[PDB]
């Protein structure tokens, strides 16, 4: 009950958390909180992403909700922002994306699994290629790097500290006693 | 045991699933039977519900390599790999029993979790395997490759007369 | 419940517990409690530590939150403060870190197994080395015992018994009856 | 369930129920209750024990919490108070440790396990020896017998009912009918 | 749901239940209920017994708590009262122990197991012998029979209904109606 | 959720349900409800039976508690009401036992199991003999049939509808409407 | 969560759901709801069916409860109404049974299993025969079809839609819009 | 059984995954074949889906050590370890069946839970294993070593003609002569 | 049966994990080979991933006890206890395959739950076994005992030439070499 | 088959847990060896970690009854019942390898759920077993029985030299060239 | 194998629990031994921990029917049915080792779920088996039947000398001088 109570007060203070792997349930949760907070168009929402990624569709839902509510979304990284959580980190409005000094960030290409007949395998493979291209171009759009730079940096894996991410363009600035 | 006896009457069974162990056993038996007499035919009996593609390829190449004629008999069923193995026999020696079913379908595969590049490579490989399967089915039958390609989109079951009309077998045997 | 009621009534007194291994949800809970209590800046928060340690990224999130707010944090060790619970124990404000007389403190290097392909193994290994060096230098800064000494003492498990922790510099004073 | 409200109502009378296999959760609950009740210094705190023991590091935290506060602790035993539950029973203030008739008390040495390489096994074994000697000396200090007497008695196993426990020094007096 | 409210209000009136096997948590809850009801020292507490027995120590704690308070206790056996359930049924105040006409009562010696080295097995065995003779003497004292007669009777399980139970001293009277 | 509210509101109307197989917990709940409703003596209690049987001792406890109170009990049968459900159905106040038109009834002898040493097996066998003959006697007394007739009939499973029930004597009337 | 209050409100406007396979628990739920709503004799009750089947006894209990009260019941099919679901759908008052335009209705004679001795197997076989004839004649009466036609159609697994449902006599009208 | 005869005419089947027991049996048979006749070539048939690296190295060493020439035939498939075993034969005697696949990729391994020092030691060990594997592949092939480095980054599947052009197969057999 | 042919030529082959049954088989085979001819050498081929310590000790004692010289060939890997057996051969006759590894590390063990005294006794026994292993490794090698103590703290992997420099082996085989054949 | 050749020279291996089947096999082999030659030595090699007490007593009685001298040789470890079997050989013919360990401790046993009387009977039986154990150990050793009881209270581990001074074995054999 | 030799000189081991398979094997060996030579003795060595009652009765009947005298030797232990077979040998030729034990107690059994009548039938059979057990024990022992009935109420463990005093055996082996 304590966790629910503190989350009650934080939601009353316009604070949202994503401290777990992303799936459909937490996607609905975040969308519901954002829609409820969208009733106030002049205020902003603070977001506290620290998750080891999750599902593609849930992340797309949250990203579209962020771009829909028209409100300013302040996104903060605290612990590990990896895979899809990193994409949600950069999804915030420009100039309001931050990472804590000891926060650590990850980028890598999507992974999935396929099974079925040959035609189904081909269809799923081409959809996987298409969504990989969409992720690459969205990342290159949000961060001031070209598509080729991202698609070669996200070939296998890459890590970032606070200042390396700041200079790379993933975030805008780091907080310290702010 | 009757298996060894029918081995010296030069008859080889394929009544189990077509996997690596059974493939190696059949390949060794074919090599030994060619060694014993390189002029008499070798009889291959098929009662298998398909198997892996690599075993199909190995047994196909082994049958195509040797001089002695591969006389293929089908009882009960010959699905997936077994259909290609039956159709891979020497012309005029592919015969099957009256009420026997031959099933043909595109290969089915499953892979574990992996990155996009690995899945793309696996998809390319499975497409190449399907193309090779269609190539062998076309070169070892009378039906044009286009109709074979269209037919393996979904599972197709053929009787002995249907197989004969398709071109996989030569004649139907009922009673000696 | 009874536990929920007592935890609520203690939170009204700005008292926080960490009596479980550190992981995602508990770190999020602690961060939420700290952010809620940070409304009043001139008050201090008591943080009781009794844990065998846990995940690295969650603890880094908690530590960044502790260093983020202007409020002073008084860390009190009870039971044991092993592994990274010690790290959070020594992260309190100087002169306000304490341990009970019958408290044991444990220090050792991080451990997190790895698997995958050769290049991925290399990347994870170099990240593990980097984070080990980061932890060593951070605890050196918070205890003032140089870097080489900390690295030498972190090869294997080392135990401290209140007064030994005091002379080592991990804590500031061993509390008695207030 | 009825247990929650009945425990809340009895806690409103400064009566604390203990007794389960002692672990981190129950120790944290007891410490929280003691800290909450420590607001009023001049009222006694009754603590009832019926447990088969538990982990050492949690009971030591409970012991430190009891010795920390000003409030006198009156410990009552019934049924079975064994292993380190006996230690927590004897930790009470002198002249305020009582056991009901037909209440069993048990003393024995601690137990643990070993795993790892030779160096880790040696370190953990020396830590276990230190913990064992600390337990023996604390028991001797609280009961009044010599260290060697407790060491000889608490080697294999030792049982007590009310009266020989009273004369030994584990229990100050046996109460019945108020 | 309904059970919680009905148990709450029955506890409010005078009623306490033992409709499940005796163990640690049920004994703790019954002891808490008895202590709470002991606040008013004039009215009597009605206790219904329907259980196949339970652990020795928990039953001992309940029995000692019953004897500790000055309030009269009226034990009523319903459905079944076997092993320790019978013992707690007969432990009530004289002249106010009752059973239902269709109730059954079973008596037998305790049971346990042994494990460990020879010395520990010997110690546990002598402990069990002492406990068995203690139970024999208490049940003889509370029932009115001789120690040796009860010792012969409690070699194998023996059954009773209300009539030979009441002439055996197990219960005082039987009511068909209130 | 809704079940608790609807059951409480029906309990406010002196309606008691006995769905699902009979066990110790449901027996205690039914006894609690009966003792609660016994507060007002000049009222009636309606009981609905949809149970396929249950424990022997729990059924005896429920039956004897039902006989204990002065309030007339109206048993109503629907569904199956077999085994012990049938026994509790016919145990109501004479002239106030009813079954719905599409309500089956089943009668058969009790069943149990035996395990242990030969002497204990013999003791349990004679106890089961006593219980079975007591059940036959009580059934003959309540239904009004012959002891030998019921004993002969209840050797295998015997099935009735509402009619053969009413001319058999298990019930007194069949209710079609209100 | 939301289910509790949405069901409370829907009960306030006298709406009852059966959206699951029928068992003892939901049988008691429906019976309790019908009995509670029977307090008002003039207003009707609405009940919806989305179920793939259930047990015979629970269906008989619900049917008997439906015909017991004086209030009219409107049964509305909500897609899949098979086995016992359609029987409870067709058991409503004539002229007030409806099905959604895209609904599935299925009828088939019941299924069960046999285990035990030969005499017991024979007894259960004759019981199954009697209950099958019971069901066949009941559905023939309710649907207005001959017994032989119903028996012929129920042997296999004949399906229906809303139009065939009304022309066969299973339902009275197809409800579209309000 | 045909297996005993195939042993009699100096042919060894490798049809199961490369483990300790299989490698031990294969090398024992190789030693016996070398002892019985130190001049007639030994034929090795490859039909295995890879295996452990230590068994790979043991078989490779015992195959390079023996005096008689080794005649390797790829049969069905030869993935990972089997690819190296096929390509390690005597030059001019490494041949494959017409339809066949040779799969090459960098080693994959799993390391249990442990301290950072043990993990970095294991990382050094697996890097050394990869370097040794690519060097062995380069030695017994015409392909440049850097080409192999970039090729074995992911799965690489080659047909009989692709293996022939790569430098792993000397010629392809079609029909008995 | 190739294994029988190897045995008739006095080759004892060890390719499984070292446990009680394997140790008993190896000791029985060594005793039988010594009885057959107390002059001809006995060859031991090692492909084992370590094993228990008591079995290692029994095999080592049996190897040191028999009259004939023992020729050890490292073959694949020698992970934990097999390395000691490889180093326990007759000096000058301990060889290894080219692409082989030899691993060395301190023994790993775990004990069940028990009282503190039992754990102290177990720890003393484990320390004694570790000291014994260090002594055996120092006796049959070149590096000083302090270097062994420092090295066996963590897993140390050595190649064929690394082992030769360390002194565990004496020769590295490359290819079959014919005899001089000079009449 | 090395084991057959070993048995041809009157050598018996005991390298498995001491249970009913192993005890029966050992006793059958001992009876066969006595029947084939009643006045020539029999060698028993011990590499077992222990086992049940009843099988230990059966093997001990069979060894004592069979008249030819029995030479017990320890190779790896000899723990619990294995130590008793090793010490039960003919005096002057008990040997151990240079690097070996002998482990002795009091018996450990488990019993199921039961009444107090059954537990008391089982406790009496296990105390009788332990007393028989000290009697057997003291009979074949050069150590006072009180010291035996004090030593076997917990796990006692002895090396070859410690066992030789303790009286369980009679010689530590280093090599063959050095007789 | 030693077992074949000991069978050649007429030896039967009982080292497993008493069940259908062991009893059936005992039948086969006893009948074959009687057929081969009905004059020499047959030796049965028991190291069993107990077993079922039906196999007990069947083996007892077979030993009684077989007219050559049967020696019984208790080597490691004899519990429940094993004690009965120990006492069922030819009088004057029942032996036990020095450090051996004999365990006797009333039979233990369990019944499945069922109606009261079936449980009564099972209990009647259990009592009949128990009565047959003490009757068979008193037949081959020198103790009064009442003493056996009172003693087998719970478990009872006797040494070799205690068994000799009780009448279970005739001689206690010491050694071969």
């Amino acid at each position: 009950g304590l966790g629910d109570q503190v989350y009650n007060r934080l939601l009353n203070e316009r604070i949202i958390f994503l401290g777990q792997p992303v799936d459909d349930d937490i996607a609905n949760k975040i969308t519901a909180q954002l829609l409820l907070l969208a009733s106030d168009p002049e205020k902003d929402i603070y977001l506290y992403i620290n998750s080891p990624g999750g599902s593609i569709t849930a992340g797309m839902a949250i990203y579209d909700t962020m771009q829909y509510i028209k409100n300013d979304v302040v996104t903060i990284a605290m612990g590990l922002a990896a895979a899809m959580g990193q994409f949600l980190l950069s999804a915030g409005t420009p100039g309001k994306r931050f990472a804590l000094p000891n926060a650590e960030i990850l980028i890598h290409q999507p992974s999935a699994g396929l099974a079925g007949s040959a035609s189904d395998i081909k269809i799923h493979a081409e959809r996987l290629l298409h969504t990989k291209k969409r992720m690459a171009e969205l990342t290159s759009q949000h961060t001031g790097q070209t598509i080729e730079q991202i698609t070669r940096d996200s070939d296998r894996d890459r890590w970032f500290d606070a200042f390396e991410a700041k200079e790379y363009g993933l975030i805008d600035d780091v907080m310290t006693t702010a | 045991d009757p298996y060894a006896k029918l081995f010296e009457e030069r008859v080889i069974f394929l009544g189990v699933q077509i996997d690596d162990a059974s493939a190696n056993d059949v390949m060794a038996q074919l090599l030994c039977l060619e060694s014993m007499d390189p002029d008499r035919d070798i009889s291959v009996y098929i009662n298998s519900p398909g198997g892996s593609f690599t075993a199909l390829t190995a047994i196909y190449d082994t049958m195509q390599y040797v001089k002695p004629d591969v006389q293929t008999v089908c009882m009960g069923q010959a699905a997936a790999a077994a259909a290609v193995l039956l159709a891979a026999g020497t012309p005029g020696k592919r015969m099957a029993l009256p009420n026997a079913r031959v099933l043909i379908h595109q290969p089915y595969s499953e892979t574990g979790r992996g990155q996009v590049s690995d899945l793309e490579i696996a998809a390319n490989e499975i497409l190449r395997m399907r193309s090779q399967l269609e190539d062998m089915l076309a070169k070892h039958s009378t039906t044009p490759v286009e109709k074979i390609r269209e037919d393996i989109e979904r599972d197709k079951i053929l009787t002995a007369e249907d197989a004969l009309s398709y071109g996989l077998i030569d004649q139907v045997i009922s009673t000696r």
